[PDB]
């Protein structure tokens, strides 16, 4: 295994943990908070999920600092993890299109 | 914070008659509502969580369905040991939120 | 087992504080929130507020005036509520409650009564109630006891160590100088008095005594 | 340092600079238009970094005309900010594969 | 433009008793809702931001409390020195708007 497709993986087992510990925590920093509707862990972790993906459907989303902070972590993970996987793919295809051309 | 309003706050019914509790939202809710049942000197029992779904241990008798600011829960032929207070609970927003609770009678 | 184990009651000075226990056992997760909730006499339930062992924060209702302080021991799984400088307004039971941090309260306690008094701690006196020796019976016959001049609130009322449910009311205490007085009534078939044993299980938590009064007939 | 981690490091630092200088425009664009939301600095920062990450939860949008000018600047902040990162990490990642094979 | 209700306009409470003024709006407001005293021949002064976030220098009997649409502000138990006009005030959406005022009389 070379470097990209390590990188790669390593950031999809770091996302994942990234996603149960922004769950976690931002239901510990939106509980408190009146109105607030990101509170109970299994639809956190959905929310978690859609605002790394950066889908944000506008279903759940933070409205305390700590919260707001959280998401702003899972989705920087999320924008990281995807990139580091177009990087790798991108250098996959260009080592092939190396060894087809026969350099 | 979201209010729960229960009316009546006295069902009287008789034996073996299909009852029903009524939970009103102020606002919606989904389905993030949850009933509990307890009996005079008693600690609170969870009947129905969610909305509708069903909790082991607890009577196929009972039953709850709505969505939305509308909850209902249901008694198919209620029998003396159902006599009781009803309270309806919300989770849909902080802070969690009781109703004012029913009293069902026979 | 009794996943939620809290005192029967504790009796408070008006001023005083009292700091409210809640044991918990069965399944524990990094998820679970601890809540409290209060309860007056005639009245429905009000959340108090919550505490996440896993981590020690907590949250408290806004609605109300904060009289309480919640913390938790991971050591022992016990959670605790500080009530400070409590009035009669304070009087009520006090439920602990177990949440898997998916909005649902799975299990509750047994509650706590807390009683706000400038009154002395009472054991209650219990006296067996056996028919008199004119009373005609038929098929079944009535017993009780009664549980007099004890403070405060409550006592716990079973016949034969709970075996014996059916047939078996107590009624709601009365008030009067600082004493309450209630009775419970047991009905058994004729035939089974007295050759077999009826007896009564008073509890008083709030001075640690539980006692058994024999139910024997008028000599 | 090569040049792609220079543009990346520059891109950061230009987003964050895009994200402060949007909350404060936005703020400014927004008030004096009945029914804006984007009217205080907090929320408005908040908001600036949903837009540039894309997320875009929809708990808060621009109404008027400038202020979604600059919700477009900050949109556009993002993607270039984000896609110069994947193409740095591309970079790193060939550069290193290329070693590996030996050429 | 939103529009805040405070009812009743004059609330007569006997001393060392809590008393609760009511702040109502037309529309969802979250929690951006803040109160403000204003004595006689006085200038209007923050008493709580937020709905329920305290102010330093204020008093700790002052409190707050709702969200959303229904908002309330809480005085255990009033003495002299509250006797005033109070005031609700939103920023969720602009402009700014305020409440029509509740008058305190012990
Ligand atoms: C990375 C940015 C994370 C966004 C946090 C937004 C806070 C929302 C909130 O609910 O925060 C709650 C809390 C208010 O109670 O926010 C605060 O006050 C704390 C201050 C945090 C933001 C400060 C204001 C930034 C000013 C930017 C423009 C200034 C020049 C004009
Ligand atoms: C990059 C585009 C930025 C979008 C600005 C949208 C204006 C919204 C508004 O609240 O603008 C407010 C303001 C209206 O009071 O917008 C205006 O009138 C000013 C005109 C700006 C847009 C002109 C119309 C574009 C026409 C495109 C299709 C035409 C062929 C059919
Ligand atoms: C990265 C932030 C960790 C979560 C912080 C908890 C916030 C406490 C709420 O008052
Ligand atoms: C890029 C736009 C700068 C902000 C313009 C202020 C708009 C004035 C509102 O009438
Ligand atoms: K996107
Ligand atoms: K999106
Ligand atoms: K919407
Ligand atoms: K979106
Ligand atoms: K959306
Ligand atoms: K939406």
């Amino acid at each position: 295994s070379a470097l990209h497709w390590r990188a790669a993986g390593a950031a999809t087992v770091l996302l994942v943990i990234v996603l149960l510990a922004g769950s976690y925590l931002a239901v510990l920093a939106e509980r408190g908070a009146p109105g607030a509707q990101l509170i109970t862990y299994p639809r956190a972790l959905w929310w978690s999920v859609e605002t790394a993906t950066g889908v944000g459907y506008g279903d759940l989303y933070p409205v305390t600092l700590w919260g707001r902070l959280v998401a702003v972590v899972v989705m920087v993970a999320g924008i990281t993890s995807f990139g580091l996987v177009t990087a790798a793919l991108a250098t996959w295809f260009v080592g092939r299109e190396q060894e087809r051309r026969g350099h | 914070d979201i209010l729960l309003t229960q009316s009546p706050a006295i069902l009287s019914v008789s034996p073996g008659e299909r009852v029903s509790f009524s939970c009103r939202a102020s606002q919606s809710i989904g389905t993030d509502i949850h009933w509990y049942q307890q009996r005079t000197n008693g600690s609170p029992r969870l009947l129905i969580k969610y909305a509708s779904e069903s909790i082991s241990g607890i009577p196929s008798r009972f039953s709850g369905s709505g969505s939305g600011t509308d909850f209902t829960l249901s008694i198919n032929s209620v029998e003396s040991e159902d006599i009781a207070n009803y309270y309806c609970q919300q989770s849909n927003r902080w802070p969690f939120t009781f109703g004012s609770g029913t009293k069902l009678e026979i | 087992q009794v996943q939620l184990q809290q005192p029967g009651a504790e009796l408070v000075k008006p001023g005083a504080s009292v700091k409210l226990s809640c044991k918990a056992s069965g399944y524990t997760f990094t998820s679970d929130w601890i809540h409290w909730v209060k309860q007056r006499p005639g009245h429905g339930l009000e959340w108090i507020g919550e505490i996440i062992p896993s981590y020690g924060r907590a949250n408290y209702n806004e609605k109300i005036q904060k009289k309480a302080t919640l913390t938790a021991d991971k050591s022992s799984s016990t959670a605790f509520m500080q009530l400070s400088s409590l009035t009669s307004e304070d009087s009520a039971v006090y439920y602990c409650a177990r949440e898997r941090g998916d909005g649902y309260f799975a299990v509750w306690g047994a509650g706590t009564t807390v009683t706000v008094s400038s009154a002395k701690t009472t054991p209650p006196s219990v006296y067996p109630l056996a028919p008199g020796s004119a009373a005609q019976t038929n098929s079944m016959v009535t017993l009780g006891c009664l549980v007099k001049g004890y403070f405060p609130e409550p006592v716990t009322v079973t016949w034969n160590s709970g075996s014996l449910s059916s047939g078996v009311h107590t009624f709601p205490a009365v008030l009067q100088s600082d004493l309450y007085t209630l009775s419970s009534s047991v009905t058994v078939p004729s035939s089974s008095w007295p050759s077999e044993t009826v007896t009564c299980n008073v509890a008083h938590p709030a001075s640690s005594t539980k006692v058994d009064k024999k139910i024997v007939p008028r000599d």
